[PDB]
């Protein structure tokens, strides 16, 4: 049973490849463009089940990560900006519900 | 990522996968040497990639 | 800062005299402090600081008593109840520190949880109970009639007029002509069957979010705040939060 | 030899952390009133002509 | 070296106490001997009663 | 129930109340009665404490701790983590250097606030020098280089 | 010196839209840096102006213990007290595109 | 009055280096040798000569005053003594002078 | 003598005011008086104040509410909702009940002001209100009834035996007052940050000015409280 | 002219009233006006009425409040708490304060009525209140200060910088009105069975008769609402 929807898991990330609708053949997801809510709605209405997104696990920045590699700043619901201490935010977010 | 997220999901805690991905990336920045070769590195040495 | 204003006003010329005047608790001290406070937020912190929302910038005002007054909507961020909890106040000094407080730490900016992106400044307890009580429908039965059931209103204005004159009940089911999305996403006037409390709740909901026709619980409120923040900006969401809290 | 690149070293030493507003490329920004700069450059152009 | 109230103490003085060691002087020593003799006599009077 | 019926009190204490500021009766009845209430020894008089400047330590050159000592609040590790997460370099810097242990810096900042001038440039904290002296006392050659 | 009698900057703190604030630079941290530097400059200018105003009402009273109530000095200080703070003025300047900034390292 | 504005701004640095400390460096940085296991005299409660609290090695205890109290006030900066050899400087030098 | 230690307010400050909306300020008020004054004024203003509205509409070619009028985009319900917004002001004194017969043709939009040429005892305050949208060769004929009432009266309570046959009962917003609100902020006097500051807001349809509504409500309250005088108690 | 159809009430009718309790009726009232009139009057009655109380006490042989009088069963804290409950009423016009010296001996109980001999400008309404219990040979020479005010003034605001040694500032409660109750009943005028009758029950401490308490509350409300006139709006 679907516990987490694909739309809830690809929201805010960055589409790695130009993804076309297999039926009607339009460019739904653009390479290097953040998946907004409109893209989520388009994908949920299209026959797409796996989306290849850029993740911190696979960014080649020399020091740290960078904005496209990461995705969306969940505190502001916009693209993450340069200088964000995303590591401390990640650690605090994981550790807060530990209690 | 999935195994750590399952523990939080079993109690209704919503955390984005980006945080766990950042931590796991920090968990895999080193490699284990097995052939010394002609470099200054030595055997059984955990070195940054 | 009070010493600077005292010296500037010509009341005193030295620091020690200004300190003595401050310690004497004169009306001039409070007159200076009222304007000194403005534009100078303070960081409130409750320990343990599990996430970054444990430190938040608040614009202070002078109040009587010896207890810090904290906004209820921030409590969920601080994990703070009022059974004996204590908070710490830190005062930024430099202009860059004040700018960081006003633009990165202000509680009205910390609406979303950085962990998941969902709102964290969501109504809770008495606020949610009141909103639920206002937006729940009541059906008329022969034993207990509900005043003003089945009435049609040209706008939320007429609902407000009838409610203020005690001619329609808060939980009565009525029909109101208001703006709502169509199947194409455009806002068009239509007659919706709703409740008086829902109309009153929607008088503070931004028109870009359409019309909300559901009984308000915590989950629905969280989703609604997220949607309003998605369509509008942060200040509109903050005003909406304050209004629905009231 | 520690080069003081992370947040902890700069917290201990008391320097600006390399995150947020303390990034090293924000220390070389020269600001001023746009009107004053425009007036100064207009005067410079008038003197040059 | 005075004791000063902190800027939170507001109260009313209800009692004060001073405890001192008697100064050892020669005349005070003779007076103490006379007083201890008188007290001893009074206490043998109480003993006999 | 018997005692409330004998005392002219509604059962379960369910009574209709009237608002004092408006006069309208509340929509639903509310539980009203008499409760035994205690006053605990955690009084706001003993808890409130405010410090701008005060006594500092002679070792760490940092504000003392305690209302009796007129000390300052502790900005611990977690608070620094929150400040870093927000990205406040300036606030963290003021908390680290000029508000705690930059001996010259704090005096110059007080003077600058009183006189309205610009904020002083912070210097090396004194606790770092204590750390360096302990390291040198452990026989380590610690060198600060430009 | 800008007209301090007709400024539109808020007197107290307000919820400023970050998207408008960081639209020009693409980074709110950069905008905060620029605004803070402009705020320092504005504070210096305001201090100079206030000192010039106060030098007029420099009643030469040699006594120091007595408190002197000069109405004109109090009026001037009151006028400058209710003004928006220098960081607020810098923010208003930044939102109105009245701040000039440049990077020496990038321009070299 | 206000504090004396010390114009000696801290020397900015970008690195910290650590290593083994030579005996020569320890002697070169030191102001003297601690010769007695005393800290303060039990009869006068004053720092002992050549002890762990010596004012000859670690600095004066009083501000701008020497041990024997012959040279006093700011006029006599840098003059150690003819008698007690205790420099007339700020007592804060007791946080920087080593033995 | 009775009010000597009292922290009395200065006077009412009209901060912003139009013919439709108005906001007033009362300061400084002693603790507990902002609520008293604001609630009393709001209750008097939110009572069933007097005014004129439309009580019956009778459109030819229509016999029930859920019917289609030929050539008109909106149904009868929308026409009634629009007619409920027409605001009237008395012009000729001692005019209570009036019946208006209206025939409009050759227009793409039937508005409230088009009734003005047929209305004698009243004046339409909003002549730019779209009553209905009609087609090119569409002639609309309607008989409306303008009466005098108090507050908000629904259709059931507003049916009159003098209405012509075929009329539809209409809810009537007789009251001139659209909305009344108040807020009580904290006002500082000397070392007391606990004084009160009352901010009043009145929205009115335009028949009465907000300041006039405030003065009339205050007059009613004053007249009621004058009866508790020593000479007026037996 | 729209407010002329209002049903103006006749007057306030005193049904029963002693010097302590009183019952009044307000009739006829328009639907909804009994509530506003009654609540406003109740708030003003409970909040802003003047009365006389003790502000400071000095007992011979007593240095501060946390002490004991030799021979008296009660401490000085309990004596102060009993003195707070002594209610006074005016007997001579134009008196604002009075310092009373009382010397009582030979009685096993010191009561409030013992002060009437030494009081010239006031009357003690509760002479049976037990101030303290004393032995038959214990003499109390005390001195109280009776002043005028409204509401509750703590001891910190009654501390006089010129008061003699041993003076203890005492918390003052000035409110003369103890309880206000009001009910709204249905009142019938001719063919209308929807008018209102406001029934008031006022319990005071005896310093002010209930009728004059009602008149004073009405006067305060009237003074507040007169500021809403046209001439006082800017
Ligand atoms: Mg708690
Ligand atoms: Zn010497």
């Amino acid at each position: 049973e679907v516990v987490e929807t694909l739309g809830e898991r690809i929201l805010g990330r960055v589409s790695l490849h130009d993804v076309y609708n297999p039926l009607t053949e339009e460019l739904i997801l653009k390479a290097g463009q953040e998946i907004s809510e409109a893209d989520v709605k388009k994908v949920e209405a299209a026959p797409i089940e796996k989306v290849e997104v850029r993740s911190p696990l696979t960014c080649e920045a020399a020091q740290g990560i960078c904005a496209k590699c990461y995705g969306r700043n969940l505190a502001t619901n916009k693209m993450v900006q340069r200088g964000e201490a995303v590591g401390v935010v990640a650690a605090q977010s994981i550790g807060e519900p530990g209690t | 990522v999935n195994e750590v997220q399952e523990v939080y999901r079993l109690q209704g805690v919503k955390i984005n996968d980006k945080h766990f991905e950042v931590v796991v990336r920090q968990m895999m920045r080193k490699v284990q040497i097995q052939d010394s070769g002609d470099t200054t590195f030595l055997e059984n040495q955990l070195v940054h990639k | 800062f009070i010493i600077r204003k005292l010296i500037e006003r010509g009341i005193v010329k030295t620091v020690k005299s200004a300190k003595k005047i401050i310690d004497k608790k004169e009306p001039v001290v409070w007159d200076i402090l009222e304007n000194v406070l403005k534009g100078h937020p303070v960081l409130l912190n409750r320990a343990p600081t599990l996430h970054r929302l444990g430190i938040q910038a608040f614009q202070p005002k002078l109040i009587e008593g010896k207890a810090i007054r904290l906004h209820p909507l921030a409590c969920t961020a601080f994990n703070a109840d009022f059974d004996g909890d204590q908070m710490a106040v830190h005062l930024p000094l430099g202009p860059e520190a004040i700018l960081e407080a006003q633009l990165l730490m202000l509680a009205s900016q910390n609406i979303l949880n950085p962990a998941n992106g969902s709102p964290i400044t969501v109504p809770s307890q008495d606020m949610v109970l009141g909103l639920y009580y206002m937006t729940k429908e009541k059906r008329s039965t022969p034993e207990e009639p509900v005043i003003g059931e089945g009435l049609t209103f040209y706008s939320s204005e007429e609902v407000e007029i009838a409610f203020n004159e005690r001619k329609v009940a808060l939980n009565a089911i009525i029909k109101v002509r208001t703006k709502d999305f169509n199947e194409a996403g455009e806002l068009v006037n239509k007659i919706i069957e709703t409740t008086v409390g829902r109309v009153l709740f929607n008088t503070v909901v931004p028109e870009q979010a359409g019309y909300i026709n559901t009984v308000l619980n915590k989950k629905s409120l969280r989703n609604i705040i997220g949607d309003i923040l998605a369509v509008t900006d942060v200040p509109t969401t903050a005003d909406f939060l304050d209004k629905i809290k009231t | 030899v520690d080069t003081l690149e992370g947040l902890k070293e700069n917290v201990i030493v008391g320097h600006k952390i390399p995150a947020g507003t303390g990034m090293r490329d924000y220390d070389s920004i020269i600001v001023g009133s746009k009107e004053e700069y425009d007036e100064i450059m207009a005067r410079k152009e008038e003197f040059k002509f | 070296a005075s004791l000063k109230a902190s800027p939170s103490l507001r109260g009313v003085v209800i009692d004060k106490k001073l405890f001192s060691r008697s100064i050892k002087d020669k005349r005070k020593r003779s007076e103490d001997k006379e007083a201890i003799s008188r007290l001893e006599m009074d206490y043998e009077v109480k003993f006999q009663q | 129930n018997e005692l409330t019926d004998k005392a002219g009190v509604p059962r379960f204490g369910h009574t209709y109340l009237y608002d004092g500021g408006t006069g309208q009766r509340f929509d639903q009845a509310a539980t009203v009665g008499v409760i035994y209430m205690l006053k605990l020894g955690h009084m706001v008089d003993d808890k409130m404490h405010a410090r701008s400047i005060g006594p500092y330590s002679l070792i760490t050159q940092q504000p003392l701790g305690g209302k009796a000592q007129f000390g300052g609040q502790r900005f611990g590790e977690m608070e620094v983590w929150a400040l870093e997460a927000y990205g406040a370099s300036a606030t963290l810097r003021e908390i680290l250097t000029v508000k705690s242990d930059d001996v010259i810096g704090r005096a110059k900042t007080y003077e600058s606030i009183v006189k309205g001038e610009t904020m002083p440039e912070p210097g090396l904290p004194e606790s770092f020098n204590v750390l360096m002296h302990e390291l040198k006392g452990l026989g380590l050659d610690i060198r600060l280089e430009e | 010196m800008q007209d301090l009698k007709n400024t539109k900057a808020p007197v107290s703190t307000a919820t400023l839209n970050r998207n408008e604030f960081d639209s020009k630079t693409g980074n709110i941290y950069e905008a905060i840096s620029i605004a803070s530097k402009r705020a320092v400059q504005i504070n210096s200018d305001i201090k100079k102006e206030l000192l010039e105003k106060l030098e007029e009402f420099a009643t030469y009273s040699d006594s120091l213990e007595e408190v002197f109530e000069n109405k004109e000095q109090i009026e001037v200080s009151k006028f400058y007290e209710k003004l928006p703070k220098p960081h607020a003025l810098a923010v208003q300047e930044w939102l109105e595109d009245k701040i000039y900034y440049r990077n020496t390292e990038k321009d070299a | 009055m206000a504090r004396i504005k010390d114009n000696n701004a801290p020397k900015r640095f970008n690195k910290i280096s650590i290593g083994l400390a030579s005996p020569e460096s320890i002697l070169a940085e030191s102001r003297g040798e601690v010769l007695k296991p005393e800290t303060i005299n039990y009869r006068t409660h004053k720092p002992e000569r050549d002890g762990l609290f010596c004012e000859r090695i670690f600095g004066p205890v009083k501000d701008y005053e020497c041990a024997c109290g012959k040279y006093k006030r700011i006029r006599y900066r840098g003059i150690v003594c003819d008698r007690c050899g205790v420099e007339v400087t700020e007592k804060k030098v007791r946080r920087d002078r080593v033995g | 003598m009775a009010l000597l230690n009292f922290q009395k307010p200065d006077k009412v400050i009209m901060i912003d005011s139009t013919d439709f909306e108005g906001k007033f300020e009362f300061r400084p008020l002693e603790p507990g008086y902002g609520l008293t004054v604001g609630n009393a004024l709001r209750r008097v203003l939110l009572s069933s104040l007097e005014g004129f509205a439309i009580t019956s509409v009778r459109i030819d070619g229509v016999e029930h509410e859920f019917s289609v009028v030929p050539g008109v985009v909106e149904d009868v319900t929308e026409i009634i909702l629009n007619l409920k917004q027409v605001r009237f002001k008395r012009q000729i004194d001692d005019v209570e009940s009036e019946t208006v017969s209206i025939s409009v043709s050759g227009k793409e939009q039937l508005t409230a002001g088009d009734f003005q040429k047929f209305i004698s005892g009243y004046q339409v305050l909003n002549p730019d209100l779209v009553i209905c949208n009609m087609g090119p060769k569409v002639s609309i004929n309607m008989e409306i009834v303008i009466e005098k009432g108090r507050g908000y009266v629904p259709a059931e309570e507003n049916k009159k035996s003098n209405a012509p046959l075929g009329s539809i009962a209409v809810d009537s917003v007789y009251t001139p007052v659209k909305n009344v609100k108040y807020s009580i902020e904290n006002y500082r006097v000397e070392q007391k940050t606990d004084y009160e500051k009352l901010v009043f807001e009145i929205i009115t349809d335009g028949s009465i000015h907000p300041k006039d509504a405030l003065t009339e409500a205050a007059k009613v309250l004053i007249h009621h409280f004058m009866l508790f005088s020593d000479e007026r108690i037996t």
